[PDB]
């Protein structure tokens, strides 16, 4: 009964945590483009 | 008190084995890089 | 606090080790009285060693006892075998009443059980999942992030 | 079946009506007389609270070798011998139950601390080659 | 979720070839043969409300901008009308091109612009304020499906030249060809991140695309099969799901498709129409598919 809520503690957190992890990564990826597109607009 | 414990523990401890594995994955990527 | 044990199918004496070393550095009368003096010492008390050896040739007495505990015997033995009779197995019967009771007690323990656990491996797969797309995520960024400066 | 209290096979059985447990009258009503209150439970329970259940003599049929010799000497030495004898024991059971629970916890805080200091180290080392 | 899930809806007369979600996700559009814009609830009962007439031709492709303001609709007679998603008036008619549109799209977050192709080989850009076309592109071939990126500055286009073109508007030049189609590319659907391009061409083959400022010069990244093209030689649209995680395409077999973006693997073939399907679209927040199709009928699936 206990090792579930365990069980459901441990997962609510582990997630969101990967999430905003991610969501951090995706900013890196959306800039670092950005310097690419503007090698053309010197072009 | 016993039973919970000893089973939290090695599920705690299995939180290592995985946490010890991925500081080491990033240490060769930063060091070869 | 978090370890996933379902989801988790790829180190318990390892980590067990380091758990150690965090733990290196953190009414009754006087019947009481001559029960628990019986276990210490690991003595019973005595009782009537007398009846069983005796002798022939006081003992007028020891007789006297001796017919009357036969009569107590004779009687109370001839209830018994047809008290006995009557009884000797429906107390049996009622041994296997009780013994089927804790037996359905011990699958009502094991259906709970069992669907908690079902429960929790199920709630695992889910995460792990979610664990593997942050993953994958990661590192995209990771190479990502360099082939943006390697151009620049 | 059996008792809530002495792991016995109740002769009058009696059921408290704050919680469903059936305990030999003998017993339950001492409980009562020390504290009273529901032993499991902990609830608040009095004598006349408690329900008798019919039990019609439970069977206990008297042996061959019966007297009034071996019942007088055998056979209730024996039973103040099994209750001395069981109650050390269980007393020795619960002290040793007790120092099992305070290491078992002793020894997982250990863990929580590596797991917390690994936690710091490992998201980090991560977060230097994102970097 | 909204009344029972089917909510088949009727009131069309011919071919349905559009529909789109609105961008909160409480009405809808659609279109197709029947030179007709119908906009109907998506919740209560999904009733007719307003009937938007103006058009000589085809209403081939529809589109709406980000804030459910501007309804934008390219239609069969070498024309393209903008509306008000409220109160229905023709607000600005363009007519540039000397064939058929066979697409239209309004680029988002930016100034407002629409970039249209048609079948005399021109892919043209539009400014709403200027009755005037601002750039014109020959390919040289007729084009079908034409989009823009997030930041504005290309065209992503899809012609039946096998090979599906982006130009950039700076330059005003030919920047990408991309290959990989064995025939007529017919749909093109830019992701709400901007990363991937979702298209369907006639050889049965729905291609994933990214469009990025670094590339691995080979983007063939996912490939879908399943979608049937057959002699009816129906201009086939697809569409991203709102987080980017469903993929949906029309298909002339019945069968309304919608794969799995990282599995690439087919989550629904939902049955039900009795004609070709033209276009199946996702509601922006809820798990909710508006599917049209040439049997004059809308589906409302809720997963």
């Amino acid at each position: 009964e206990e090792l579930k809520k365990h069980e459901d503690s441990a997962i609510p957190r582990r997630l969101e945590c990967l999430k905003e992890d991610v969501q951090r990564q995706q900013e890196r990826e959306k800039e670092l483009q950005h310097r690419y597109a503007d090698l053309l607009l010197e072009k | 008190e016993l039973s919970h414990a000893l089973y939290q523990h090695d599920a705690a401890c299995r939180v290592i084995a995985r946490l010890t594995k991925e500081v080491t994955a990033a240490r060769e990527a930063l060091a070869t890089l | 606090v978090d370890a996933l044990p379902y989801f988790d199918q790829g180190v318990r004496e390892a980590a067990a080790a380091l758990v150690e070393e965090e733990t290196r550095r953190y009414t009754d009368i006087m019947r009481n009285e001559f029960e628990r003096l019986a276990a210490r010492q690991p003595i019973e008390l005595l009782s009537m060693k007398r009846y069983e050896l005796p002798a022939p040739s006081e003992c007028v007495n020891n007789s006297m006892a001796q017919l009357e505990h036969q009569a107590v015997r004779i009687e109370n033995l001839e209830l018994m075998s047809q008290h006995g009779c009557n009884a000797w197995k429906v107390y049996n019967e009622n041994l296997v009443h009780m013994i089927e009771h804790a037996q359905k007690e011990l699958q009502k323990l094991r259906k709970h059980i069992q669907d908690l656990n079902w429960q929790r491996k199920n709630m695992q797969l889910t995460a792990g999942s979610k664990l593997r797309e942050m993953e994958s995520n990661w590192v995209s960024l990771v190479s990502k992030n360099y082939e943006i400066e390697r151009t620049i | 079946l059996i008792c809530s209290i002495s792991n016995e096979v109740p002769e009058h059985p009696c059921v408290s009506p704050v919680s469903n447990h059936v305990y030999e009258r003998r017993l339950i009503e001492k409980y009562i007389a020390e504290n009273g209150t529901d032993p499991i439970n902990n609830q608040p329970l009095s004598e006349e609270q408690l329900i008798d259940i019919k039990v019609a003599h439970p069977i206990r049929p008297k042996p061959p070798s019966a007297t009034s010799i071996p019942a007088i000497l055998k056979a209730l030495q024996d039973e103040w011998d099994a209750v001395m004898l069981h109650s050390f024991t269980l007393r020795q059971q619960l002290q040793t139950t007790r120092q099992e629970l305070s290491h078992a916890l002793y020894q997982h805080d250990a863990a929580c601390r590596v797991i917390a200091r690994l936690t710091k180290e490992v998201t980090a080392a991560r977060e230097a080659l994102a970097t | 979720s909204l009344q029972a899930p089917i909510m088949l809806l009727s009131g069309h007369e011919g071919e349905v070839y559009c529909c789109k979600f609105h961008p909160n996700g409480s009405t809808l559009a659609s279109a197709g043969f029947d030179r007709l814009i119908l906009l109907w609830n998506v919740y209560g009962d999904c009733d007719n409300y307003a009937t938007l007439k103006g058009h000589s031709g085809a209403v081939m492709e529809l589109h709406y901008n980000t804030d459910g303001s501007m309804l934008f609709s390219a239609s069969t007679d070498k024309t393209v009308a903008v509306w008000d998603s409220e109160t229905g008036e023709r607000v600005k008619r363009l007519k540039g091109h000397t064939s058929f549109v066979n697409s239209c799209y309004p680029a988002r977050r930016g100034p407002q612009l629409v970039c249209t192709g048609s079948d005399d080989g021109t892919v043209k850009l539009w400014d709403i304020r200027k009755k005037a076309a601002i750039q014109t592109f020959q390919n040289t071939y007729q084009v079908l499906a034409v989009t823009f990126n997030d930041t504005s500055d290309q065209i992503i286009s899809g012609g039946i030249d096998n090979d599906i073109k982006v130009w950039d508007l700076r330059q005003n030049k030919l920047t990408y060809t991309m290959r990989g189609h064995a025939d007529s590319v017919t749909g093109l659907s830019l992701s709400s991140e901007g990363s991937y391009l979702l298209s369907n061409a006639m050889d049965n083959t729905v291609r994933v695309w990214d469009v990025r400022p670094f590339a691995p010069k080979e983007r063939c990244v996912k490939i879908f099969q399943g979608n049937v093209h057959n002699f009816e030689k129906n201009l086939l649209r697809c569409s991203w799901s709102p987080d980017g995680s469903k993929i949906a395409a029309g298909s002339a077999d019945r069968f309304v498709y919608v794969w799995d973006t990282t599995s690439r693997r087919i989550l629904y073939k939902l049955p039900g129409h009795a004609g070709s399907i033209n276009e199946v679209a996702f509601h922006p927040d809820e798990p909710i598919i508006i599917s049209a199709s040439s049997d004059k009928r809308l589906y409302m699936g809720e997963i």
